[PDB]
RNA sequence: CCGAUAACGAACGAGACUCUGGCAUGCUAACUAGUUACGCGACCCCCGAGCGGUCGGCGUCCCCCAACUUCUUAGAGGGACAAGUGGCGUUCAGCCACCCGAGAUUGAGCAAUAACAGGUCUGUGAUGCCCUUAGAUGUCCGGGGCUGCACGCGCGCUACACUGACUGGCUCAGCGUGUGCCUACCCUACGCCGGCAGGCGCGGGUAACCCGUUGAACCCCAUUCGUGAUGGGGAUCGGGGAUUGCAAUUAUUCCCCAUGAACGAGGAAUUCCCAGUAAGUGCGGGUCAUAAGCUUGCGUUGAUUAAGUCCCUGCCCUUUGUACACACCGCC
């Protein structure tokens, strides 16, 4: 039960909640007044997104063998309304991904590999997808 | 549910109580909804709840983080005044103060005879764009 | 008077007339009763094969 | 499943068409009932190849319409595949009944067609192929449904799942039996 | 002429009512509360979970979108 | 010797190449089930095969589905045109031929273009228009 | 054959109405009972079914 | 086209052709494709299953003296040809239905005679004549205008919302394009810094290698909202900050704040088109120092409906009338 055999999306849920009830990863201040991506309206609900989005980031890493800041911005993409002007495709945050794949870095999630770009070490390979397990026997349902 | 606010009043400003609290915050000129939530995150009042509830307290809470903005950790992208030019202040203009600051720099560029005045002094278009065909009322 | 639901179906689709090119006239039988023949226009892409539905069972609907 | 062709829960099995013309040309199982109404498609190539698509399916497409939009065929999959689950609710059965016997008495018998008739157009009865009735039947429920479904939040699923209940009943309170009621009633006016 | 202002907060003669008049409905959603009764929606979308107490209603399938919402599974 | 069987079906620009081994046979698209996937309203689209022929029938075939190019949907009735094309090829090449011929019946009584490649593709567009065929509204006085 | 059911008698022959219609040639053109033919053929008197 | 046939047999246009677009587990191959699946020899961490054997799986360790073309690519090929059968048809020319299957039509370019004060002298070092010719209409610097605004029309975009709005997330390309170019100049991978524009580090790239499994939007999936001109919409201005540019005043372009409009489906009209079609939807290209609401391509999601008629508009032939031949927008 990989993460592709997880179904991916109550994945994120879980290892969202590991890094909370872990209590620790690397929480900081540009956090309650960030945007996100220039991208986008407004500020997003659920106050903890890098929980729930270094879950992301870091699983995303499992399925990809490299992946640098230039990377993550491109994935969490959108159309942006210019307004009257038509929808284009803007980049992600740098600094958000950046500090999540740093912060995934002091758990030691992940570390930069060589030819650039950041891939998943083996022991952050294990708390993403022990999980798996863990969601796969939550229950069936 | 508790239906005892009824609307509620705030800083001068006529609010309604059953809006939402973020939307609430935005009636008042010089806030909208990105500020009006980065108040009510550091202010640390609950988000899921609305304006016609409460206490005296957190609509306090409000205002004294609203109008006194960079004192409580908020930065300087959520101040709409960025150096001010009368004095080099960059604090968060809200209420009728904007009118008169906004009111202060047209009076401003006009007394100086400087265009952007005049363009307004005429009433026109300030920025640029070509008003042959738009700009018709 | 007389006011009966008749389904029949024109044996041969016959022509392609009204002013636009609506009415494919059609032949039908009666189908409630096979001796019966009528002449009505159709409004519906038909074909030979296919039941079709008539308020009255007399007009005999002709050049239009 | 293996035993006999379903469609995600539903029995297409003990389903009858329940007048004879519309018979033929209302697909809902040849032998094929089709699990799903998303699929492939190419019933817009040939003439009467087009009754052949399945009357479920066929209304999927018929509700995907309107400017903001066209082809989210994924979308409005999930409303029918979402509206079937309320009729059964209500009547009980196949709601594929509720289906069926509502076109056939949501679309109506006769209708008035246009001709030129020199300057003052006095539109003539004429019958119809399944089709006109068939497909005017199938929107005027959509755009009921639709219609209905701006300005009350009722679920595109529910607003339909009225209509085809509406209309599967000679109700008279519906969007589309009252439009089948007045193509027969300005034909009656012209003869 | 389509106005319709309702209370964001059931009132607790009214709440008595989505307590009682709620197990007298069958094809229930946020709608249903907010057409029968006069509840915003988001209090109905609300009140729709607080009704999950001890499922005096029931849920045949919450669809992402619209949580499509039963009689109380009476026979 | 096991089997070792690939096939594709295409749809659009949509290129899935299914392949069928010899196994306990569980069938996966990349690296997944067809469980999920997640256009999901879909889904039981993808299983038809299954559904139709019987569990029973790639009991004893592992098939593994790849898939580039195309879209979401179109990648679809690509997977499902390939792990019915290439379980077809397995029954006829080593297996027998009447079970190959029982379940080209069962699948071409209703296609969905099964076995029967969508000949379909789009039209360029030309200049003067949107689109292939409609034209950019005339003036006129 | 409707009238042929509803017959009293037996058999009948029907009668016919024996008009002399007499047209104008302006209407006779007009309603098209003639045409207008071609240099050669305006000559070629014979009635053809 | 056949046939009736004072005609018989020919030529240009149509057609044939080219490009293109789709069937080709048929061939030739391909470290500048893919690779494929192996063989799986592994690293390998429980990435995950499993007590363990064993397995599911991304990543890699690859390389290669595997092996191969299953998809990729592009060469040779084949085929599809109203080819079969049943109607219909002067039982010819064909048309219609069905079989096998791409059913005879996938879409452009090329396009005759002959025209037209159509447009173009401002695409042409093509140029007739004419002007003008130093105070120069020769070439420029600086600025300005080409953008100006009580009104009028023309092509666009965005909306009017809840089959939707903003809040999580998953995740599917294609045609291109790129430096290092005729005179000074790109494509960009990966480090830090910053919110962001961006900034500052450093890396590959005559490219099928680097950008680049081009990691997209609709779309798809995860929560808000509750039909409020509201969170749609999103104009007009207040204020900051970046970037291009020697210079942006005449908001350059971008970001960050801040204000926060009309529009709740459009009065008289009218264009667009039938299958991967309309629509939405980004994305390339072109335009580019700076940069597009422009076009031209490209997929992607993908409908409804006609499958016929000449009812309006306009086109072809035939016969006919015609005082029209500047041809009815005529003549009188």
């Amino acid at each position: 039960v990989t993460v592709k055999d997880v179904n991916q999306q109550e994945f994120v849920r879980a290892l969202a909640a590991f890094l909370k009830k872990s209590g620790k990863l690397k929480v900081p201040e540009w956090v309650d007044t960030v945007k996100l991506a220039k991208h986008k309206e407004l500020a997003p609900y659920d106050e903890n997104w890098f929980y729930t989005r270094a879950a992301s980031t870091a699983r995303h890493l499992y399925l990809r063998g490299g992946a640098g800041v230039g990377s993550m911005t491109k994935i969490y993409g959108g159309r942006q309304r210019n307004g009257v002007m038509p929808s284009h495709f803007s980049r992600g945050s740098k600094s958000v991904a950046r500090r999540v794949l740093q912060a995934l870095e002091g758990l030691k999630m992940v570390e930069k590999d060589q030819d650039g770009g950041r891939k998943l070490t083996p022991q952050g390979q294990r708390d993403l997808d022990r999980i798996a397990g863990q969601v796969a026997a939550a229950n069936k349902k | 549910p508790e239906k005892f606010q009824h609307i509620l009043r705030v800083l001068n400003t006529n609010i309604d109580g059953r809006r939402k609290i973020a939307f609430a915050i935005t009636a008042i000129k010089g806030v909208g909804r990105r500020y009006a939530h980065v108040v009510l995150r550091k202010a640390d009042i609950d988000l899921t709840k609305r304006a016609g509830e409460l206490t005296e307290d957190e609509v306090e809470r409000v205002i004294t983080i609203m109008q006194n903005p960079r004192q409580y950790k908020i930065p300087d992208w959520f101040l709409n005044r960025q150096k001010d030019v009368k004095d080099g202040k960059y604090s968060q203009v809200l209420a009728n103060g904007l009118d008169n600051k906004l009111r202060e720099d047209l009076e401003r560029l006009k007394k100086i005879r400087a265009h952007r005045g005049l363009r307004h002094f005429w009433g026109l278009r300030v920025r640029g764009q070509h008003t042959k065909t738009t700009g018709r009322r | 008077r007389v006011q009966p639901i008749k389904l029949a179906r024109v044996t041969k689709v016959l022509g392609r007339t009204g002013s636009q090119g609506q009415c494919t006239q059609v032949r039908v039988e009666f189908m409630d009763d096979t001796s019966r023949s009528i002449i009505r226009n159709v409004k519906g892409p038909v074909r030979e094969g296919d039941v079709l539905t008539l308020l009255e069972s007399e007009r005999e609907a002709r050049r239009l | 499943t293996p035993d006999i062709k379903l469609f995600g829960k539903w029995s297409t099995d003990d389903v009858q068409i329940n007048d004879i013309s519309l018979q033929d040309y209302i697909a809902v199982k040849e032998k094929y009932a089709k699990y799903l109404p998303h699929s492939a498609g190419r019933y817009a190539a040939k003439r009467f190849r087009k009754a052949q698509c399945p009357i479920v399916e066929r209304l999927t497409n018929s509700m995907m319409m309107h400017g903001r939009n066209n082809g989210k065929k994924l979308m409005t999959v999930r409303i029918v595949k979402h509206a079937f689950e309320i009729i059964h609710l209500l009547t009980g059965e196949n709601p594929l009944q509720v289906l069926v016997n509502a076109i056939i008495n949501s679309g109506p018998r006769e209708d008035s067609t246009r001709i030129g008739r020199a300057g003052t157009v006095r539109r003539q009865a004429v019958d119809v192929s399944p089709l006109r009735r068939v497909n005017q039947a199938i929107w005027l429920l959509c755009t009921g449904a639709r219609e209905a479904a701006f300005r009350n939040i009722k679920t595109i699923a529910e607003c339909l799942a009225d209509e085809l209940i509406n209309a599967a009943k000679g109700s008279s309170n519906s969007y589309a039996i009252k439009k089948k009621d007045e193509l027969e009633r300005v034909a009656k006016s012209n003869r | 002429r389509d106005k319709l202002n309702n209370l964001v907060l059931f009132d607790k003669a009214t709440y008595d009512k989505l307590c009682k008049e709620v197990p007298n409905y069958k094809l229930i959603t946020p709608a249903v509360v907010s057409e029968r009764l006069k509840i915003r929606g988001s209090l109905a979308r609300a009140a729709l979970q607080e009704l999950l107490s001890k499922g005096l209603i029931k849920l045949v399938s919450k669809h992402r979108a619209q949580v499509i919402y039963t009689r109380n599974t009476k026979g | 010797p096991l089997q070792s069987v690939q096939v594709f079906g295409r749809k659009k620009t949509a290129t899935a190449v299914a392949h069928c081994k010899r196994g306990n046979g569980l069938i996966k698209v990349n690296g997944r089930p067809l469980e999920m996937i997640e256009p999901r309203t879909l889904q039981y689209k993808l299983l038809e095969p299954v559904l139709l022929l019987g569990k029973e029938r790639f009991a004893g075939v592992d098939i593994r589905v790849r898939v580039k190019g195309g879209g979401h949907v179109a990648q679809i009735y690509a997977i499902r045109q390939s792990i019915s094309k290439a379980l077809v090829a397995y029954y006829q090449k080593y297996v027998d031929e009447a079970s190959k011929k029982e379940i080209k019946d069962i699948l071409i009584q209703y296609d969905r273009t099964l076995l029967v490649a969508d000949p379909r593709r789009c039209e360029s567009k030309k200049f003067g228009g949107p689109g292939a065929r409609a034209r950019y509204q005339k003036s006129y006085r | 054959r409707d009238i042929s059911e509803a017959s009293v008698f037996d058999a009948y022959v029907l009668p016919k109405l024996y008009v002399k219609l007499h047209y104008c040639v302006s209407c006779a053109i007009h309603s098209k009972v003639v045409r207008n033919r071609s240099r050669e053929a305006r000559k070629d008197r014979t009635p053809p079914p």
